[PDB]
């Protein structure tokens, strides 16, 4: 049971109590992901319009 | 002084942001018009509260915040509510139609079209900062925007602000206050693509907030207002060290150092006390020991789980009110001889304690009663994995039938992203089990 | 209407409890994966406690205390006793035991050998028994070399404990025996002892000059019925109930089962359960637990009771299923989900 | 500002649509002239969802009245609220559809569809952000069934990413006009399977049983049957017409109610259904017990024959929301064998303070249940009984249709029944 790094100021204080010692995707890659899904949407919609035109 | 930019995404993020910035103003003595008589430096200053508010020449203290929602109804309340005067219009971004509770719709379909605008607005706030620490991102797991657009925002933020810390406040889906059936899907999808981008995340289970409002506040059917005022108290307790003079958790960097030794396991459990009804004739003020002992009662946790059957990696006690180190260390000695606090052998068995003498502030007319001292314990427990296991299980039930998957594929998402996200969760659960169980 | 699910088809006990529940016309059984249940008769291993108590509007109850394995595992029990101040290392009702890991994997090998050398030097009876949890595999011997070399042949943790060389032998026969007590702990953590115990007697005469034949030394109901030649001679199924055993103690030892054996049994039951209550209690928890426990005891010729082990998923004596099972329904299930005596249990009061 | 464009086609569609606008106009305080005279701001909060605002604070429904003969629409214009509809939004012919799906879809209807789309485009152009469409029609006739599904097909082509919603009246021999109704209903169902996100199934046979047995109406009429449809249409749209957060958007509703794209046919329900003992107060338990009772359902399918995929209840009026959850959670927990266990929390409740006219409180039920396969089974059997003899086909082959098209509609619906059966297990 020890207290360490006790810091006191006007608005409070803080300290540490120890009981026992121990024993990314680039901007380009994000544009591709976004554009890939946009493309898949464009494909599905064209398949709908192709179906409707038939 | 280093600045902190708050970001609120979706309905949950925006309504919780509203509740917090209301609480911040009451705490710093800021009025609805942005005026702060205590600030003797007009239109400038590098004080502690300046980490969250900038200043104009006219004395207006403007939150360093950005609200984003794909539909405008929730943000219009901000534009006309009590604190309309705090923000200028560029800080409130609203779209025309939301993500329909569809992750794919918010991340891909709509997110692709609005992402560059949001970053531009955030870039404006960054340009007012002399030393930006990082960001605080509030959002829900279940919403289409909260899950979908947030994970996109975190990806870009890591690209545009590589050396900046990002902390999350995430609302874990609870059926008692939701009508969306696909929320397990959204939650797991957003956790997967956000994991490598978030440095520390405080999950709040709506089921926990709900039951605390029924048990401790006598709210038979709590509303979002009831939930958000309680959630903003825990948020204030967590962010207080950034906004006031102190020495513990003085910058976003310190949250990871003190709470996250292993990067993927960055979901600390939060426990708050006391929550006392205001309608009570008059309550007996709880002692440092009693409220500290309450930090180990599952009933006061932001996520219902049993820490008795996990292992601790860190623990911080953030006190506010009439508290002195003499009383704190005393109650801790008594709680070790009674409680089941098992630490991991490669972490020091101890507690970091922060005390702020200003007791908790309560919104006038709110549900919470003024108390002389309160505490918030941030502990990193393997027990919180119970929440992933639950959420992951509901995912497995629907995905076994491919139920609702077509709505996501229809927005341009590949089905393999489901399984890729689920396999990531399976490994996250395994990380907790390898660190906690024997 | 109350609903329940069954996730352990092998449990003879709760198989009867489920039959009793359905007999009241007030309990409905759902598929074992339906989350909307009031009562879970759960699985033995890896029961997912984390998913209990999250269904809105449902008070959910389970028949296992999460964490009670610390008491029902061989090595865990020894560690619990040596480490728990409530039980201490000097506890006078638990045989001297040590946790010994096979060398192919802390361990108490040295500590065990110093105590072994201490006995061998002081002319004292130095007979130990090595056992584990992965058994049907048990060994008895007076040489430490045979005990250690046996555990290394295996691959799981074992425990070495002092063998009771002076057991109490029933006459006629001169035969060993153990005592099984059934204990039920409810959601409020009341400790109820079933008034009906069972002595699983060895139908073979005890023999201290030959531990090679483990038929008169092990009183297991499965060994006496597979490797014993006098099975069912003195008592049907090598099972003597309290009514009989009590009369024997009177005619032979001029004492009663309550005074000479039961007072100690009740004391041990209280000590173990109270010790772990803070760790496993579901008082302030989002779900509720109850559980049936099987305590095994040994009695020496001095009428001092010793604790053998604790079973988390015990079976019941055939003649006592209806009474005990119905009792579980009464105080464990209906006490939380009531329906529209002379109790069979003995409540062991204690300070919570 | 999430506007919905309303289309009503054919006799049934225009008469049910008529009473609908009459019922909701009352709830929003709009009189027959379009002038608002309510006393609660909740009436105007979401008023633009179904109404346009003209000069002088006039509220004009966003509805298009379509038919191939003038009869029914002359009545609407002369009916109670006939004055409230935009005169331009009346689009009709003189030929009629002769209860013939082919005439509505391929011949007569084709000559008229372009002018209808010109009106649909005019209403959409003035929409701030268009949610989607909703169509009222029957499937047993010619205009609503044949031309109605044609309009849907052409609306989806021009507005592919907008929700398409319908209130569809299913034919029944108990309330039948002609024997070819199975032909017309089977041809439409396939169109709806492909081109609608949500179809509220309204079985005239169920409406009959409710009027005869529960409501004790000796000799029910189409007017009486339409009182229930009006009341049900008001309930299912309460989420859209008043301030709410649960199922408040057409796309959000579709997302939580449709686990699979083809299984989007809902069973609606309403409570109370009282016979004139009509002033007694209805308790929350009674609202729930009745709302979930088959006798209160309009699809004419016994739910206990299948399983609910998703459920959406809406309670209207001032009541205990705590006691609402207590009774809803009591129905699920007392009949969990009829709710699929592989969709966690598939029953959602929504409360509304404003009750329907003349009622202290009510409840509307919306179920996506596999039991609906019984309704499609009935239609299929009546179709095959005639089609195996090619009876009455000349009415259709004389309009350019071929037998192969009928054989395909047959296989299509029988596939739909099979798809329901595999999820009921
Ligand atoms: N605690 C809390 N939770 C909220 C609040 N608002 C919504 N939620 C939760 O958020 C989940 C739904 O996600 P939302 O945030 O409403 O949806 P969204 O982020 O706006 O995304 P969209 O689908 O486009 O509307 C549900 O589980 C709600 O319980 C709130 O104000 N407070
Ligand atoms: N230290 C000891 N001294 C004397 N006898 C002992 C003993 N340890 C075990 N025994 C004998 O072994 C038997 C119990 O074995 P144990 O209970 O450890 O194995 P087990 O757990 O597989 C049987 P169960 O769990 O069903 O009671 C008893 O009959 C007892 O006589
Ligand atoms: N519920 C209801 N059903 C109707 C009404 N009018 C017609 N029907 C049913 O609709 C079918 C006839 O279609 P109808 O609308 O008259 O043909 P259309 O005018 O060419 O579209 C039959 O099944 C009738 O029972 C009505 O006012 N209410
Ligand atoms: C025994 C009562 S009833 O059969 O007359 N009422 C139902 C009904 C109403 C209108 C109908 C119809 C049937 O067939 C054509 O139009
Ligand atoms: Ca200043
Ligand atoms: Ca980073
Ligand atoms: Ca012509
Ligand atoms: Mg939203
Ligand atoms: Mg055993
Ligand atoms: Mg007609």
């Amino acid at each position: 049971m020890e207290v360490i790094e006790l810091n006191k100021c006007t608005s409070g204080q803080s300290f540490e109590v120890i009981l026992k010692p121990p024993s990314d995707p680039s901007l380009e890659e994000i544009q591709k992901k976004l554009e890939a899904a946009e493309e898949r949407r464009k494909y599905q919609e064209a398949e709908l319009l192709k179906h409707l035109a038939e | 002084m280093r600045e902190c930019i708050s970001i609120h995404v979706g309905q949950a993020g925006v309504q919780i942001g509203n509740a917090c910035w209301e609480l911040y103003c009451l705490e710093h003595g800021i009025q609805p018009d942005g005026q702060m008589p205590s600030d003797k430096t007009i239109g400038g200053g590098d004080d502690s509260f300046n980490t969250f508010f900038s200043e104009t020449g006219a004395g207006k203290h403007v939150p360093r915040a950005v609200f984003v929602d794909l539909e405008p109804t929730v943000i219009d309340e901000v534009r006309t509510g009590t604190y309309r005067q705090l923000f200028h219009p560029e800080q409130l971004i609203t779209g025309k139609e939301d993500a329909a509770n569809n992750y794919a719709r918010g991340h891909y379909t709509i997110g692709k079209e609005i992402i560059d605008l949001v970053l531009d607005r955030i870039r404006k706030l960054a340009d007012q900062c002399t030393g930006l620490q990082g960001f605080l991102v509030f959002h829900s797991f279940g919403g289409g925007t909260g899950s979908g657009f947030t994970s996109l925002l975190m990806e870009r933020l890591s690209v545009d602000y590589g050396k900046k810390s990002k902390l999350e406040f995430s609302i874990y889906p609870a059926p008692q206050v939701s009508t969306a059936v696909v929320e397990p899907y959204n939650s797991i999808l957003t956790t997967h693509t956000t994991l490598e981008h978030s440095d520390c995340a405080f999950m709040v289970d709506n089921e926990a907030i709900y039951d605390i409002c029924r048990r401790n506040l006598d709210i038979e059917r709590p509303t979002y207002t009831n939930l958000n005022r309680l959630i903003s108290q825990i948020v204030s307790s967590i962010t207080a060290s950034l906004r006031f003079d102190g020495a513990l958790n003085v910058d976003l960097t310190e949250f990871q150092t003190n709470l996250v030794p292993y990067p993927r396991i960055h979901f600390p459990l939060a426990t708050y006390a006391p929550v006392i009804s205001a309608e009570k004739a008059y309550h007996e003020q709880l002692s440092v020991a009693e409220i500290t002992n309450a930090c180990f009662e599952p009933a006061n946790q932001m996520v219902k789980c049993d820490p008795r059957h996990g292992k601790y990696m860190a623990c911080c006690l953030l006190y506010r009110g009439d508290v002195v180190p003499k009383d704190v260390n005393a109650a801790i000695a008594t709680i070790k001889t009674k409680r089941s606090i098992q630490f991991v052998d490669w972490c020091p068995t101890g507690f970091k304690v922060g005390i702020n003498y200003q007791p908790p502030t309560v919104v006038p007319g709110g549900d919470l009663a003024k108390v002389q001292r309160a505490v918030c314990m941030l502990s990193n427990t393997t027990a919180i994995a119970e929440a992933w296991a639950r959420l992951d299980h509901k995912f497995d039930l629907m995905y076994a039938k491919r139920a609702f998957v077509h709505w996501y594929v229809g927005e341009g998402m590949e089905e393999g992203e489901f399984s890729e996200a689920r396999e990531d969760m399976a490994a996250l659960e395994k990380d907790y089990e390898e660190v906690g169980v024997d | 209407m109350y609903t329940f699910v069954v996730r352990d088809e092998n449990s003879s006990v709760y198989a009867e409890v489920s039959r009793l529940l359905l007999a009241t016309g007030q309990w409905k059984r759902l598929r074992k994966d339906n989350p909307r249940f009031n009562l879970m008769l759960g699985e033995r291993n890896r029961l997912p406690f984390g998913r209990l108590g999250h269904e809105p509007g449902l008070v959910q109850l389970v028949n296992y205390y999460r964490g009670a394995d610390k008491l029902c595992r061989k090595a865990s029990l020894v560690k619990l006793i040596k480490t728990s101040p409530e039980l201490s290392e000097s506890c006078t009702w638990f045989p001297e035991s040590y946790v010994i890991y096979p060398t192919n994997l802390t361990d108490e090998r040295e500590v065990f050998l110093a105590a072994y050398n201490r006995r061998r030097e002081g002319r004292e009876g130095n007979v130990w028994i090595a056992k584990s949890s992965a058994g049907a595999g048990i060994l008895i011997s007076s040489e430490a070399s045979e005990l250690l070399d046996f555990i290394d042949e295996q691959g799981q943790v074992h425990v070495i404990q002092k063998y009771l060389e002076k057991p109490l032998l029933l006459e006629p026969g001169h035969r060993k025996f153990d005592i099984r007590s059934w204990v039920l702990v409810d959601h409020l953590y009341n400790i109820y002892l079933y008034r009906e115990g069972v002595l699983r007697t060895s139908s073979e005469p005890y023999n201290s000059a030959n531990f090679q034949d483990k038929t008169c030394h092990l009183t297991n109901h499965c060994i006496q019925k597979e490797y014993s030649k006098n099975y069912g001679r003195y008592e049907e199924g090598n099972e003597m109930f309290f009514e009989e055993f009590n009369q024997y103690l009177m005619d032979a030892l001029n004492t009663t089962l309550e005074n000479s054996i039961l007072l100690q049994i009740k004391h041990i039951i209280r000590s173990c359960l109270m010790c772990i209550e803070p760790a496993i209690s579901t008082k302030h928890l989002h779900y509720q637990s109850f559980q049936l426990f099987g305590f095994d005891f040994m009695v020496d010729e001095e009428l001092k009771v010793w604790l053998i082990e604790v079973n988390g998923a015990p079976a019941c004596a055939q003649k006592l299923y209806a009474e005990l099972c119905q009792g579980i329904v009464d105080v464990a299930i209906s006490s939380v989900f009531p329906l529209a005596p002379t109790s069979i249990f003995i409540k062991l009061h204690h300070h919570h | 500002m999430r506007e919905i464009v309303h289309i009503q086609a054919g006799q049934c569609g225009n008469q049910i649509g008529a009473k609908f606008w009459e019922v909701i106009s009352d709830e929003h305080g709009i009189d027959p002239t379009g002038s608002y005279h309510g006393d609660s701001d909740l009436q105007l909060e979401r008023i633009n969802v179904y109404y346009n605002e003209a000069t002088g604070n006039k509220y004009v429904p966003r509805a298009i009245l379509v038919d191939l003969e003038p009869g029914t629409m002359d009545s609407v214009r002369s009916g109670p609220f006939g004055q409230i509809f935009r005169p331009d939004n009346f689009v009709f012919g003189q030929s009629g559809a002769g209860n013939n799906w082919a005439k509505g879809h391929y011949t007569e209807g084709a000559e008229l569809v372009d002018s209808v789309l010109d009106v649909v485009r005019k209403e959409s152009e003035s929409c701030d952000c268009l949610q989607g469409f909703q169509l009222t029609h029957s499937l047993g006739g010619g205009t609503g069934s044949g031309m109605g599904t044609l309009l849907i097909s052409k609306i989806r082509e021009e507005y592919p990413d907008r929700i398409m919603n319908t209130f569809s009246v299913m034919p029944s021999p108990k309330v039948s006009d002609t024997v070819v109704e199975p032909y017309n209903a089977t041809l439409s169902v396939h169109q709806l399977v492909e081109n609608t996100d949500e179809t509220y199934c309204i079985d005239n046979e169920a409406l009959y049983d409710i009027c005869f047995r529960t409501l004790k109406l000796t000799t029910p009429t189409y007017g009486d049957l339409n009182h229930l449809v009006s009341a049900t249409m008001s309930g299912v749209t309460t989420c859209l017409r008043f301030p709410g957060q649960l199922n408040a958007d057409l796309r959000k509703l579709a997302v939580n109610m449709v686990p699979f794209p083809r299984l989007h046919f809902f069973m609606p329900g309403f409570a109370p259904l009282t016979s004139r003992q009509q002033y007694r107060a209805l308790t929350v338990p009674e609202l729930t017990q009745q709302m979930f009772d088959s006798k209160n359902m309009m699809a004419a399918c016994d739910p206990r024959h299948g399983r609910y995929l998703t459920v959406a209840a809406i309670f209207r009026g001032r009541m205990s929301m705590k006691e609402v959850d207590e009774q809803m959670l009591n129905v699920q927990n007392k009949n969990s064998s009829y709710f699929v266990e592989w969709i966690p929390n598939n029953v959602k409740t929504a409360v509304c303070d404003i009750p329907p006219r003349g009622l202290k409180m009510s409840a509307t039920f919306i179920g996506n249940s596999t039991a609906i396969q019984e309704l499609f089974k009935r239609i299929s059997e009546q179709f095959t009984a005639m089609f195996r003899r090619k009876a009455f086909l000349h009415w259709y082959t004389g309009e350019g249709m071929d037998e192969m098209e009928f054989t395909e509609a047959e296989s299509n619906m029988n596939d739909l029944v099979s798809e329901y059966q595999q999820y009921q297990d």
